[PDB]
């Protein structure tokens, strides 16, 4: 059954979310919803039984959609992600690339002072978690044995991440 | 412009009656070229002409004559043999008047049932 | 081309097939006791 | 298009759902079947 | 036998009238529609030859049976196809063969034509139909 | 001929209807100003109530071929009528050309649309395909007057279809097929004008000025 299930999903259901993409931009208003769907695919791409293709096609639905979304509606799933990307375990490439475009598509929208025009400016607590999972990832890549794919996927990511919050941050915690 | 059919009604003589009455017996008139005592296929051949030809009106079943009632706007009745001026020349109108006179009775019947769901 | 996805329309609602996907399936449980009970796959509704 | 042109012109190749008169849709007809499957009397043959 | 060679002659000439509705938006006929149109217009032949061998002579019961029959359909299909045709290949230098077999077979029809004349009196039945069905395809007449 | 259908002939289209096992004929009818929807003139009990043939009259105007039709519309005299092709019908009262209505008001069938009138004769909506009836007929031949026609819509690819129900009949396109006999009323070779034919409205003057009317229209 699980099988089925997972054929289902990952031949009928995901990629037609995946070509509907751009449809997801502009729902301010489902918020909720939405960043439900997200946790549940973000569950789904830490499968078990899941073959090579099944989970390519879940970790490419979830970029496109995440690439659509302003940086209101992903803050949840990046708070998961602070406790997982960090660890940089064999599921780290999709999580590292999701990071690297948001924080490289939104950089004004946490670097300019006057914000991303109508996505306006962000907020302490959003810029908060940018830095913890900068510190997060950069302390744990201190420690690793050198693996050329790794660091190749992690750099972007730290890069994005630092040329996406502003220098002169004072984090009052 | 009434949807009404020429018939002889029982009580009252030469009668405009209506269509859901109006059998054969009652509304069924003839041509006739003088008052002197089938079903073809086609368009047949043409025997009466507007303008030329003097045409007389009678009932079918009781055989009477479309005559005006003696004392202009005379009436009009069926009687047994009838006068010698009852002939009745035919003019065709123009598709403008009929079609028009057909849309006013529509109008009147839907309007009147508007203003008596 | 038109003609026929007309027909097709048609034929079948959207609210039709919104209706059988969301139709609720029945999927296989883990029992308090540790045994796996499977619902039967050949007379129950399915994914596919 | 000569599939479904002669798909149309015979509706009950559409089975009884899809029936023009006394149809009662495609997703009546899964509800039903459904309710068939959940109920041993209308799908299983007789114990005799 | 005569009817049934006129039967197969309508049928034909509505398949070649559809073809030429077909390459009538087109420019030009490629080598597939070349083709079939030469293979369609040589049965056309063999049918009017055919015919014209069944009225010759004259035979008077071959003559007043196709006068009586759907054969003027079929001449006044071909006699728009022929004049919408000869004006079409004309244009393109490299439908020369196909314009010569379909002036050709305007021969053929023609020569039939002449046949059903044969052994007609000044003011006979078959004349009049035939003038009737020239007088119905004028534009076609008149384009050839 | 007497006995074959050409362009420019008043015909009307008549079906035959089953009821309490009485075969009761129909007329397809419409009105110009106010309703647009065909419904069933009943042409059986004629003896006793008066059939209105003046919306029953359609005018045969266009008698193409499928491809001639089709490079008619993608380009943008008294012809026989043959099976298998695509004709336009003319209402002769109100103008307007019988017409596959995309709308539907039929709760009973679920793909059967509406049949109706509509100005112009734009678009494939309103030309109809031709089809035998029976095995004898077969396509190409000529239609003749009395022959049991099948009228399939050329847009919708869906029959001229009469339903029945609970004793209430009415026309529409649907999958189902019903035979349509079309009986002529005049025929197109009637250039002939001046004499009294049937259906004419005419004014009945008596002498000179005077003429048979009433007193007034109000009921």
């Amino acid at each position: 059954a699980a099988l089925a299930l997972n054929r289902y999903l990952c031949s009928a259901v995901l990629p037609l979310l995946t070509r509907c993409a751009p449809l997801f931009a502009g729902t301010e208003h489902y918020t909720s919803l939405i960043d439900s769907t997200l946790q549940t695919i973000y569950r789904l791409s830490k499968g078990r039984s899941l073959t090579k293709a099944q989970r390519d096609t879940i970790e490419e639905c979830l970029l496109a959609i995440c690439n659509h979304l302003r940086p209101s509606m992903l803050q949840q799933l990046l708070r998961r992600l602070v406790f997982d990307v960090p660890q940089l375990n064999e599921y780290c490439k999709m999580p590292l690339k999701l990071l690297t475009n948001h924080y490289e598509q939104c950089w004004k929208y946490y670097c300019l002072p006057s914000g991303w025009g109508s996505y306006g400016l962000a907020v302490e607590e959003e810029l908060h978690l940018t830095e913890k999972l900068f510190w997060g990832i950069f302390d744990s890549l201190s420690h690793k044995k050198y693996d050329p794919d790794l660091f190749r996927m992690a750099l972007p990511c730290l890069s994005a991440i630092a040329g996406a919050l502003p220098p002169d941050y004072l984090d009052t915690r | 412009t009434t949807g009404h059919y020429l018939a002889l009604t029982e009580d009252q003589g030469l009668l405009l009656q209506d269509r859901a009455k109006s059998d054969t017996k009652s509304t069924a008139f003839s041509f006739r070229a003088s008052k002197e005592i089938r079903d073809i296929e086609g368009m047949g051949v043409p025997e009466i002409k507007y303008g030329d030809s003097v045409c007389f009106v009678q009932h079918i079943a009781s055989g009477l004559w479309v005559t005006y009632k003696a004392q202009l706007k005379r009436k009009v009745i069926l009687h047994q043999e009838g006068h010698m001026d009852d002939g009745l020349t035919l003019q065709r109108c123009q598709r403008e008047e009929s079609q028009a006179a057909r849309i006013i009775r529509n109008t009147t019947a839907l309007f009147s049932q508007f203003v008596s769901t | 081309a038109i003609r026929i996805r007309s027909i097709l329309r048609s034929l079948v609602p959207t609210e039709d097939l919104v209706g059988i996907i969301s139709i609720p399936l029945k999927l296989p449980s883990l029992n308090k006791d540790g045994s796996i009970s499977e619902p039967d796959m050949a007379a129950n509704f399915c994914p596919d | 298009s000569v599939v479904v042109k002669l798909l149309i012109r015979r509706p009950e190749c559409f089975g009884p759902a899809l029936r023009g008169e006394g149809g009662n849709g495609l997703l009546a007809a899964m509800q039903g079947a459904i309710k068939i499957s959940e109920n041993p009397a209308l799908d299983l043959p007789s114990q005799g | 036998v005569i009817i049934s060679t006129v039967d197969y002659l309508l049928r034909l000439q509505e398949s070649i009238s559809d073809f030429y509705w077909y390459y009538s938006g087109k420019d030009i006929i490629d080598e597939s529609g070349q083709h079939n149109f030469s293979k369609a217009l040589a049965v056309t032949k063999q049918i009017f030859n055919s015919l014209t061998e069944y009225i010759q002579g004259p035979c008077i019961g071959n003559q007043q049976s196709l006068a009586h029959s759907r054969l003027w359909d079929a001449v006044v299909g071909f006699l728009h196809v022929f004049a919408n045709m000869q004006m079409k290949l004309s244009q393109d230098s490299s439908q020369i063969e196909l314009l010569k077999e379909l002036l050709d077979l305007l021969q053929d029809m023609v020569v039939m034509l002449l046949s059903l004349l044969e052994g007609n009196v000044v003011n006979g039945t078959i004349g009049k139909q035939m003038v009737d069905t020239l007088v119905e395809s004028s534009t076609n007449v008149e384009m050839i | 001929e007497i006995q074959f259908l050409r362009t420019e002939d008043e015909v009307v289209l008549q079906c035959i209807a089953n009821i309490h096992k009485e075969q009761r004929k129909f007329c397809l009818a419409a009105e110009g100003l106010g309703n647009r929807l065909c419904f069933l003139e009943p042409t059986s009990e004629a003896k006793y109530v008066p059939p209105d043939l003046c919306v029953c009259n359609f005018v045969l105007e266009q008698s193409l071929s499928v491809r001639a039709l089709q490079e008619m519309l993608a380009n943008t005299g008294h012809r026989t009528l043959l099976y298998g092709h695509a004709i336009l019908l003319r209402h002769s009262f109100s103008g307007m050309y019988l017409t596959c209505l995309t709308t539907s008001r039929s709760q009973t069938d679920k793909l059967a649309f509406d049949v109706g009138l509509r100005e112009n004769a734009t678009g494939e909506a309103c030309w109809w395909t031709i089809h035998p009836a029976s095995k004898q007929r077969s396509e190409g031949e000529k239609v003749r007057i009395g022959d049991d026609l099948i009228l399939v819509s050329v847009s919708s690819e869906r029959y001229l279809h009469l339903s029945v129900s609970n004793g209430n009949v009415q026309v529409d396109a649907s999958f189902m097929q019903t035979l349509w006999n079309v009986h002529p009323t005049c025929s197109g070779s009637s250039i002939e004008e001046g004499y009294l034919l049937g259906g004419h409205v005419v004014r009945l003057f008596h002498g000179h000025d005077e003429c048979l009317t009433i007193p007034s229209t109000d009921q």
